[PDB]
RNA sequence: AGCCAGGAUGUUGGCUUAGAAGCAGCCAUCAUUUAAAGAAAGCGUAAUAGCUCACUGGUCGAGUCGGCCUGCGCGGAAGAU
């Protein structure tokens, strides 16, 4: 049911990656299928509100990726050493 | 009486005043009566006699060094 | 707000005289009195008052609030006229009234004569008491407050200058 | 009173007021409690 | 009785009305008097047995004489003479010791119908439940 | 307090007593003691025991929830304390009495007894009422007519 | 949030104590009567007594409660010509 909003990422590395932290956005990746993986870019306070609850790890979960809908589900998250927020995550694709 | 390092043991209710029963020792009883009046507006007799020796306190103890 | 936003009736034989910013109020009894405001508005017509914030003082509202509460004593006070109720406790302690001036005895080497400010009146029920009428709530609490002052309610047999809705406490002495 | 530098609540009757620029507490049932320099 | 004014109660006994270490004095001494308890609670004391816990209310004023008036026994102690075992615990209730009679506890408890606010004689029963589960001794329904 | 789904319960309950019902009383508790509930409930225990109610509610927003049901003539009682009493079986009876002889006892006010239903209309205490099995006051009027 | 009310019965729960009666400790924390009321959140007591709270009924009449993340500030802050 979790609907995750997203954008391809038009930059990608160290530099990018800090700067969209800075603006409460913060980069995961899609990957898995037979098809390439997926730069993606996610607002913060929303997946945190979301991954909030146990299900999102459990359940399949759908992003939809500048209008597709690619129904993934959460391998791996990357939290903060010592804040509560998130670094970033892994998608694998179902 | 309790600060006096003392136990209690009963109450009666023996009348008008009120009984109290205790076990205290006597290197502290030493001027009650003093006390005693000035906690009770004068009005309270008391008694003691001996009853028995039990271990000191070990501030007692070792300050009971001759 | 609330208190602020609520309005203020002007019960039947009361005055008001705005002018800019210097409320007076006259009614029945009491020498009317003349409140100053600042960062209010205050708003006439009707058979009420209303206060609301002026434009651009962030203070506003805040100062609304008092400026009603302010203006509604001086209603309810130049009408009905405002309390007291002092009473002495301890042996020896007396209070006179001489005109405007309360005689009080409280245990000193020399008596104290209080003098009365100005709209506020006392009597004296019996030698230990004190019920002192008068309009303006500001002062009438202050001079209850002066009286008090000459002996404040010690905590061991309350001996002193109370009010009556006060609550004194009292300890245990504890020999020695 | 008490003075301090942490000052907090202490029965449930204290009550923390913010008067001239100092943090302190009063409590209308037990003098013991009131505190400055908050 | 629409009115409390003054209620002391501290269990007597039936057989002989005239104590003196437990309660004696005690018992009456403020426009109280010590006379009457023996003329008056023993004419109320032997129509129905003698010599287990009583408290009571007695009416006194500071009318020199005054009535007495009766009450009724504990719950949880009708569980001694009404049970078995007679403390409630040996083992500090971090252990469940005790031990019931399911046939009793209504009955037992019905005895002290004169007291109570379930309208229910049953529900007189389910407040003995925590009353006799009072350390965790565990009931043989 | 509760939600809705608790809201409603205190209705569809306490509205099945006036769609199922027989007598209304009034009573305005400032001042209700609890020897006062403790008594009242050995009443209705007489009255039979838990057939009965007083359930506090007057909120209008409650109790007259239950009224534009049945008894829209308690728009009018339902303001400020109000201590609503529903009767199940016996007769339109004896509730009404001793809540008179209750609050004539001091036991608070009875908010002058507003007064209810079985008619549509107010107040008066009345004991046209328990007599009630008083058809024997119809037996008597049997040999009494016969012979005199 | 104020204000009026109530805030109860088994019952001082049990244990343990000289005394533990909602309230020193230990274990339990049910059940009644209910609108609601803890086998009790605090004051108090030698212990009871006594005063409150939680909770509910009334009044009132539209907003209100408190955590998370962040910006700037407040106290903490006493020295010698
Ligand atoms: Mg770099
Ligand atoms: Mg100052
Ligand atoms: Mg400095
Ligand atoms: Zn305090």
């Amino acid at each position: 049911m979790f609907t995750i909003n997203a954008e391809v990422r038009k930059e990608q590395g160290k530099g990018a990656s800090r700067r969209l932290r800075a603006a409460n956005k913060f980069p995961a990746i899609i990957y898995g299928g037979k098809e390439a993986p997926l730069a993606i870019e996610l607002d913060h306070d929303k997946v945190m509100n979301m991954q909030a609850k146990a299900e999102f790890y459990s359940e399949v979960l759908t992003i939809v990726v500048d209008g597709k809908e690619i129904k993934v589900k959460a391998q791996d998250v990357q939290r903060h050493p010592y804040k509560p927020k998130l670094q970033h995550i892994d998608f694998v694709r179902a | 009486l309790s600060r006096r390092r003392g136990m209690l043991k009963g109450q009666e209710s023996e009348v008008t005043g009120v009984k109290i029963h205790a076990e205290v020792p006597l290197s502290e009883m030493f001027g009650y009566a003093t006390q005693l009046r000035s906690l009770t507006k004068g009005r309270a007799s008391y008694t003691m006699e001996f009853l028995k020796y039990d271990e000191a306190p070990s501030n007692v103890a070792q300050a009971v060094i001759e | 707000s609330r208190v602020a936003k609520a309005p203020v009736v002007v019960p039947a034989g009361v005055d008001v005289k705005i002018n800019g910013q210097v409320i007076t109020i006259k009614g029945k009894n009491g020498e009317l009195t003349r409140t100053l405001n600042d960062a209010v508005e205050v708003k006439h017509a009707d058979n009420t008052l209303t206060f609301g914030p002026r434009d651009g003082y962030a203070d506003g509202w805040a100062q609304a609030g008092t400026a009603r509460a302010l203006l509604n004593s001086m209603v309810i006070g130049v009408t009905e006229g405002f309390t007291k109720k002092l009473q002495l406790v301890g042996v020896g302690y007396r209070a006179a009234v001489k005109g405007n001036v309360i005689n009080l005895s409280l245990g000193f080497s020399h008596p104290v004569d209080h003098q009365l400010p100005a709209g506020i009146t006392a009597e004296c029920p019996t030698q230990t008491e004190i019920v002192l009428k008068g309009a303006d709530k500001q002062v009438i609490g202050q001079v209850a407050a002066d009286l008090r002052a000459y002996r404040r309610p010690e905590p061991y047999k309350g001996k002193g200058v109370r009010y009556a809705d006060e609550v004194v406490r009292t300890k245990e002495a504890k020999k020695k | 009173m008490k003075v301090r530098a942490s000052v907090k609540k202490l029965c449930r009757n204290c009550k923390i007021v913010k008067r001239d620029g100092v943090i302190r507490v009063i409590c209308s049932a037990e003098p013991k409690h009131k505190q400055r320099q908050g | 009785a629409k009115k409390v004014q003054a209620y002391v109660k501290l269990q007597v006994a039936a057989g002989m009305a005239n104590p003196s270490p437990p309660v004696g004095p005690a018992l009456g001494q403020q426009g109280v008097n010590i006379m009457e308890f023996c003329k008056a609670f023993n004419a109320k004391t032997d129509s129905i047995e003698k010599g287990l816990p009583i408290p009571v209310v007695i009416t006194v004023y500071a009318d020199r004489s005054f009535t007495f008036v009766t009450k009724t026994p504990p719950a949880a102690v009708l569980l001694k003479k009404a049970a078995g075992i007679k403390s409630g615990s040996g083992k500090p209730n971090k252990d469940k010791v005790g031990k019931i009679s399911r046939a009793q506890l209504q009955e037992i408890a019905q005895t002290k119908a004169a007291d109570m606010t379930g309208a229910d004689i049953e529900a007189m029963t389910r407040s003995i439940e925590g009353t006799a589960r009072s350390m965790g001794l565990v009931v043989e329904d | 307090m509760a939600l809705n789904l608790q809201d409603k319960q205190a209705i569809v309950a306490e509205v099945s007593e006036v769609a199922k019902g027989a007598l209304s009383a009034v009573v305005a508790d400032s001042r209700g003691v609890t020897v006062d509930k403790m008594t009242e409930l050995r009443k209705a225990g007489r009255e039979a025991g838990v057939y009965m109610r007083v359930v506090r509610n007057t909120l209008l927003r409650r109790a007259v929830e239950g009224t534009p049901f049945e008894c829209l003539k308690d728009a009018f009682v339902g303001p400020t304390l109000i201590a609503y009493s529903m009767e199940h079986p016996g007769a339109a009876a004896r509730l009404f009495k001793e809540f008179a002889k209750a609050n004539a006892k001091f036991e608070v006010k009875a908010a002058a007894f507003e007064g209810e239903l079985i008619p549509a209309s107010q107040i008066d205490r009345l004991a046209t009422l328990p007599t009630y099995e008083e058809a024997i006051a119809r037996l008597m009027a049997t040999m009494k007519e016969a012979s005199a």
